[PDB]
């Protein structure tokens, strides 16, 4: 278990599921103002990888690039890799953005949502990854009620980086 | 040339010449070397390199060791200084640095390590707890030595590849300050290897010669890998001694490996480390010279352990050897240092008897005396093994005996004595006095200043000496030729006159005459001073600096008056040397502050008196002695004679095995030391309770009491009818405890009477009034009144559970803790990081913690300073544990043939087991039903209501309480913080943010804000302050809230009660004006209302509960500031030392951006 380990999800130290959710480093970083900070994932959008990381490597400062790195320990097709980064973020679980200080110095706005309004279904991802089917086996009257707060707290969280961008 | 400089100087000297980096973080006491090698680049100090050196602050000893270790394999060389808990945090890294076999040199003023008791000063336990990591291990025995040293230190690593520990004595040698020859920065690059500092730069980590390393390796090739450095260590010995031979041409100065003093032909030798070899060898030459053959083996280059040079300097007559270690390695065979002697004269087939001891913990004194105890244990028929010196071990009988006194002071030292008050300038005074004497004499100077554990008031002793030998007494001083007092109330209180040689002199500060000498002077003193007929003066130094306009600064008269009579240089010299530094000191300060100090000087010559004393002195008797009160064991036997300063003289059975000590014994000090006290204006109170609020020692409490209850009351106890429903037909008193008042006044500028019902009055005048009425108040019944602890003026009824602390006059920080303690102390336990607050809420003997009637009060415990939060979640876990062993035997109970009243209070208390109040009415009522239920009860019953009784101490919940500074928070403990808030644990965090490091004297912290001047921060803090809150409102399920007692009452009401309520981590960061603000003390709580309304400091309330309650979990207490921003900051010292003007408009900038995000939060 780490605290990136999102809500639900089973590991080694989180037997019947973690219960708090993920820790928010990128949210935190920015707190800083000064520090560029942006959520990538390679199978989610080439394009937006490029930018992130040109704009934090030019920044003359701090750079924080957190990248969604799809695992065998997610229990997952690894043929299927990079479209497994794809449908997290289609379905709100991981958040594109980036946080660019030098935008503030600008007049602008440094936060930039890449990606705004998901499509996919947020429980389906979960069902798509073994890390999430084994609480289903184990204890399945209090795997629902895992699933329904770590979809109540990803859209908590897109909430909040679209007051952010607005 | 030669300058008058302490260890830490010195080091700093050189590490600053030889490095381009420095990475550092501040611990006592090797945080001067971090403070002035900052000072040196902020003025432009050049290194060998030309250039200045960059000196990088991290968040912690752990992050300092991690950037030494990246700036080196990236081709920088790097240094930093550290001691005690830092070098264990290091330790990590430089099995690192010494593995890559990269050039480095930590330097390390040795410290003991926190064990049952934290312990500032110095020994080697750091450094023996990393002798296995790789490092080369040098020790410098004297000032001159860590100048020496330190530069071998430098120019060693750099050819030898091996990285460097350089450490001495903390305090014992890293504040001594002596007068020493330094090496110039030209010298020192004349021996620099320029080739092997070429040869580092290009094994660096580079990506146009690329390389890896920090490899991870499997069991095949690791072991050989492992060993293929040992060429660098075989080579390591012999590099230092060549370098050693280098500093020796250059200085004249011989060091090596080990160095041999004392004959030639001697049977018994000392085998010490540090500077017990400078005290060893002075008390050498002294036995030497009486006929005995003895010697000393100075143990330099500890790492790595050369035996043929050790050897080589070892005389052939030896037959028994003692080695001296200053650490403790509880269980081992012996120390480090014994076993290696022991070993190595083992492997060579020396038979030689060697027996190992123990000296010095804690910068425990070292003296002559003590070293001929271990050379007489050398000549018993069976020398004692495993021993100590310098105490007395009445439990496993470890301790040698000193037997009899000798002086080895060599013939000519001139020594004095200062006894000083905190802050009173005679530190300073003295310090300056030793650079005047060493600066135009031949003579050899030495300082050393004893401190004391109260940061305002507190006793301070300087220690100098001058002569014409060069001073290796590294020892306080036994026999002083002059001793001076510059306090009149130490007489009759401290041993003043104590070791004075024959017809020394004594130096009086006070307002007495002559005739009033007989009067005022103890028959102790009196007969000292007539036996040894002393020279005897004395001056009314205070009565000179009212009379100048210098009000009561007595450091410039009491050093005029040092030099009038003390005859080390001619007066003439002295006068104009005492106002050259003037000059230096207050030719800044303008034209009149300046003469008037010039002033202090010709009128100090004409008015010091000499005291002509009947030799009838000598026959005086003491006086009869009044009835002592019977007092508890641990106040007579441990807190006075420690108060005494005579703790020493306690043997080990005096402490308990684990550094458990009482709570509520600061009560028994009553020190005493205010200049003014509030007095109560019984017509002018509005019974309000403010003051008693805000008293930073719970010096100024209210009471109730029923008419019957004044019966045996002073006429001066004068009462006022009590206002409020719920106090209806009692009287009201506002009392202060005129011994435990600070005189800071923060009471009477809090008091919102139209006319002040508060008025600062001379404590002299009304103490002995005062102390009746505080003694009748104190001992006034307990009355059952129905106040509401939720407001202000009902909570301050209840009794403070924190008083009396050592904290400065006015701090800021105590009203917070005395408050919580007031509405949760029945029932909480406290997990204290190191800093200010574990200084005055835990410095032994002394406990500010106290019970209430009943035996309850909050239970106390300091681990580390970065382990504070999983300390307090350690606890938590416990409390949690036992409350369930517990809930497991009272629901036997039910099944149980017990009464039904008992199973009504069992099914009550199983239900409300986590709530405060249920828990304590039903566990209360369990308390009341168990001594009866017993006694009706048999055989197994009666044993499962014997396992409730035993237990009982669990049934009321209780309220974990984690309490820290800014820089625990901020920095070092940031980490662990993070992880107990987002772990849920039902803590309460209280961060007392000063935003700086308030103990240790005013270093950056990440809770610095913008322009604001500290220590590390020179030029004033660029980087804004970081969000503490702000990122624990992330988690969403932590409550967070922004607080200052001065700004809003109600809101720090409001917040605390809240935290503490809700079942989840609970963050509370109160602002807590401090001294190194650089404001009046006095006006404490305003500064706090100024940093509210200047829009400097928020208050919010972040409560998770109203986000299931639907509402918006984010509260803005304060929207609209009402003052300016810049005018604040032009009230505190702190910011108007810049002036710079770019800085005090960031921090403006940066303080609306932070309140027009709150109003986001909250719109
Ligand atoms: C590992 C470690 N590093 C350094 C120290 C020295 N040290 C103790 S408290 C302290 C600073 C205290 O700052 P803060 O937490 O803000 O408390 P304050 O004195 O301001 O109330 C320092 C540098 C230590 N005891 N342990
Ligand atoms: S002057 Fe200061 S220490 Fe004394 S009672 Fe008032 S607030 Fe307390
Ligand atoms: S602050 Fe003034 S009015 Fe209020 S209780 Fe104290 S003395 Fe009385
Ligand atoms: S926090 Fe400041 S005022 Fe309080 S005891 Fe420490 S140094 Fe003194
Ligand atoms: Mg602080």
């Amino acid at each position: 278990s780490s605290k990136a380990t999102q809500t639900g999800a089973v590991a080694r130290f989180a037997a019947g599921g973690k219960f708090t959710k993920k820790k928010d480093l990128g949210l935190m970083a920015m707190s800083y103002g000064y520090v560029y900070v942006a959520s990538v994932a390679m199978g989610a959008s080439h394009s937006q990888l490029m930018k992130a990381l040109i704009e934090a490597e030019k920044y003359d400062g701090p750079s924080l690039i957190i990248a969604y790195a799809p695992c065998i320990n997610h229990g997952i097709n690894m043929t299927y890799s990079q479209r497994e980064a794809k449908k997290a973020v289609e379905a709100g679980y991981w958040p594109l953005y980036r946080y660019n200080p030098q935008l503030a110095q600008e007049g602008k706005n440094p936060f930039i949502l890449d990606y705004k309004t998901p499509t996919a279904s947020f429980r389906d991802f979960l069902m798509g990854e073994i890390r999430y089917t084994s609480l289903k086996k184990q204890f399945p009257e209090k795997a629902e009620q895992l699933f329904a707060k770590a979809e109540a707290d990803a859209k908590a969280r897109l909430e909040q980086y679209k007051k952010l961008a607005e | 040339p030669k300058q008058t400089l302490d260890g830490n100087t010195a080091a700093a000297h050189v590490a600053y010449a030889m490095s381009e980096v420095a990475t550092i973080y501040p611990i006592t006491p090797s945080s001067p070397m971090a403070e002035i090698a900052d000072e040196w680049a902020a003025h432009g100090r050049k290194n060998i390199f030309g250039k200045t050196l960059q000196v990088a602050e991290m968040q912690s000893e752990a992050g300092a060791a991690g950037a030494v270790h990246g700036s080196l394999a990236a081709g920088a060389l790097t240094t930093t200084f550290t001691a005690s808990q830092g070098l264990l945090l290091m330790i990590p890294n430089m099995y690192k640095i010494a593995g890559e076999l990269l050039p480095c040199v930590f330097h390390v003023a040795a410290r003991a390590l926190s064990t049952h008791a934290l312990s500032i000063f110095g020994d080697h336990a750091d450094v023996m707890a990393a002798r296995q990591t790789g490092f080369a291990m040098l020790s410098s025995a004297s000032v001159q030595e860590v100048m020496d040293l330190a530069l071998v230190a430098h120019l060693a690593t750099l050819k030898a590849r091996v990285p460097f520990v350089h450490f001495f004595d903390g305090f014992r040698t890293s504040h001594e300050v002596q007068k020493i020859d330094v090496i110039e920065y030209e010298d020192m690059a004349k021996l620099v290897d320029w080739d092997a500092i070429r040869a580092f730069r290009q094994r660096a980590l580079n990506p146009e010669h690329p390389h890896q390393r920090g490899t991870a390796q499997n069991p095949d090739i690791y072991f050989q890998s492992r060993e293929a450095a040992n060429p660098y260590y075989l080579a390591t010995p012999g590099i230092v001694a060549q370098v050693m031979e280098q500093v020796a041409g250059l200085t004249g100065r011989h060091y090596h490996l080990f160095d041999y003093a004392g004959a030639p032909d001697a049977e018994r030798v000392i085998v010490s480390m540090g500077s017990s070899c400078e005290v060893i060898e002075e008390t050498v030459n002294y036995l030497v010279e009486k006929g005995e053959k003895v010697g000393l083996i100075k143990v330099r280059l500890f790492r790595p352990f050369s035996a043929e040079h050790f050897l080589k300097v070892l005389p052939a007559s030896v037959k028994r050897i003692a080695v001296l270690d200053r650490t403790k390695e509880p269980g081992s065979l012996g120390e480090p240092l014994y076993e290696d002697v022991q070993t190595v004269l083992a492997e060579h087939g020396k038979n030689i008897l060697v027996v190992g001891g123990r000296y010095g913990l804690g910068s425990k004194e070292f003296n002559p005396s003590m070293v001929k105890a271990v050379f007489d244990n050398l000549a018993a028929t069976t020398p004692k093994n495993k021993f100590t010196v310098g105490i007395t071990d009445d439990v496993t009988h470890t301790s040698l005996e000193i037997k009899e006194h000798i002086d080895t002071s060599p013939k000519g030292t001139f020594r004095c004595k200062f006894f000083g008050l905190g802050s009173d300038g005679t530190v300073g005074a003295n310090k300056n006095s030793i650079k005047i004497i060493g600066d135009h004499t031949d003579m050899y100077a030495q300082g050393y200043f004893v401190y004391d554990s109260k940061k305002s008031g507190g006793v301070t002793i300087s220690h100098l000496r001058f002569g014409k030998q060069p001073i290796q007494s590294a020892y306080l001083i036994d026999q002083a030729d002059l001793i001076a007092c510059h306090n009149p109330s130490y007489v009759g209180r401290y041993n003043l006159l104590e070791g004075i040689k024959p017809g020394g002199i004594f130096l009086l500060n006070s307002t007495w005459s002559a005739e009033e000498m007989d009067s005022r002077l103890p028959a102790d003193m009196k007969r000292t001073i007539a036996t040894k007929k002393l020279k005897f003066y004395n001056i009314d130094a205070v009565k000179i600096a009212q009379e100048i306009g210098l009000g009561s600064r007595i450091n410039v008269i009491m050093q005029t008056a040092f030099f009038k009579i003390a005859n080390v240089i001619p007066v003439d010299e002295a006068i104009k040397y005492i106002k050259d530094s003037i000059v230096k000191t207050y030719g800044k300060k303008g034209d009149k502050i300046l003469n008037m100090n010039f002033a202090a000087v010709d009128r100090a010559l004409e008015a010091l008196e000499e005291i002509k004393y009947p030799a009838s002195w000598a026959d005086a008797v003491d006086e009869a002695a009044a009835t002592v009160t019977e007092e508890p064991e641990f106040i007579q036997k441990v807190l006075r004679p420690i108060n005494a300063l005579k703790g020493d003289e306690l043997p080990v059975s005096t402490f308990t095995p684990d550094g458990v000590f009482p709570v509520g014994t600061t009560k028994y000090e009553k020190r005493g030391i205010a200049v003014n006290i509030p007095q109560w204006q019984p017509e002018n109170c509005i019974q309000c309770n403010q003051c008693s609020l805000v008293c930073p020692h719970a010096a100024i409490r209210p009471y109730l009491a029923k008419p019957a209850d004044l019966a045996g009351a002073p006429e001066t106890f004068v009462t006022k009818d009590a206002i409020g429903k719920e106090a209806a037909g009692l009287k009201f008193r506002i009392q202060v405890s005129p011994l435990d008042c600070t005189g800071c006044g923060n009471c009477a500028d809090v008091c919102p009477a139209k006319v002040k019902a508060l008025t600062m009055v001379p404590l002299e005048e009304v103490t002995a009034v005062e102390e009746a009425n505080y003694n009748f108040a104190e001992q006034l019944p307990e009355v059952k009144v129905n106040f509401n602890p939720a407001t202000v003026k009902g909570s301050q009824f209840r009794q403070p559970l924190l008083e009396f602390s050592g904290a400065c006059a006015g701090c800021g920080e105590t009203p917070y803790v005395k408050l919580v303690t007031q509405l949760f102390g029945d029932r909480m336990i406290i997990a204290n990081a190191t800093g200010c607050s574990s200084i005055w809420g835990g410095s032994a003997p002394a406990c500010p913690y106290t019970v209430n009637r009943q035996g309850h009060g909050p239970a106390w415990a300091s681990s580390l300073f970065e382990d504070n939060a999983e300390f307090g979640y350690g606890m938590a876990l416990a409390v949690a544990k036992r409350q369930d062993e517990l809930a497991t035997a009272i629901s036997k109970a039910l099944e149980a043939p017990v009464s039904a009243a008992f199973k009504a209070a069992c099914e009550g208390w199983l239900a409300g087991k986590d709530d405060a109040d249920r828990s304590r009415e039903y566990g209360d009522r369990i308390k009341a039903l168990l001594p009866g239920e017993i006694s009706q009860a048999s055989g197994e019953v009666k044993d499962l209501l014997l396992d409730i009784d035993r237990q009982k101490d669990y049934l009321t919940k209780k309220s974990i309480w984690i309490i820290g500074g800014d820089g625990w928070a901020y920095d070092i403990g940031y980490g662990g913080l993070d992880h107990v808030l987002a772990s849920g644990a039902n803590v309460n965090v209280l961060v007392l943010d000063t935003e700086v490091y308030s103990n240790t004297g005013g270093q950056s912290s990440k809770a610095t804000q913008t322009g604001a001047v500290a220590r590390f921060a020179a030029g004033g803090k660029f980087t804004k302050k970081k969000d503490l809150g702000l990122m624990a409102m992330s988690y969403g399920y932590v409550y967070v809230a922004s607080v200052a007692m001065g700004a809003s009452h109600s809101q720090l009401m409001k917040a605390l009660i809240e935290a503490e309520k809700y079942d989840g981590p609970s963050l509370i960061i109160a602002y807590a004006p401090c001294i190194n603000h650089g404001i009046n003390m006095t006006y404490s709580q305003r500064e706090a209302k100024k940093a509210v309304e200047a829009g400097y400091w928020p208050l919010y309330r972040y409560n998770p509960q109203l986000a299931q309650e639907g509402k918006n979990p984010f509260i803005l207490d304060y929207k609209t500031p009402t003052a300016s921003f810049r005018d604040f900051l032009m009230g505190e010292i702190r910011y108007t030392s810049l002036k710079a003007e770019q800085l005090f408009a960031k921090a403006e900038a940066d303080a609306k951006a932070r309140l027009e995000q709150y109003k986001k939060l909250a719109e």
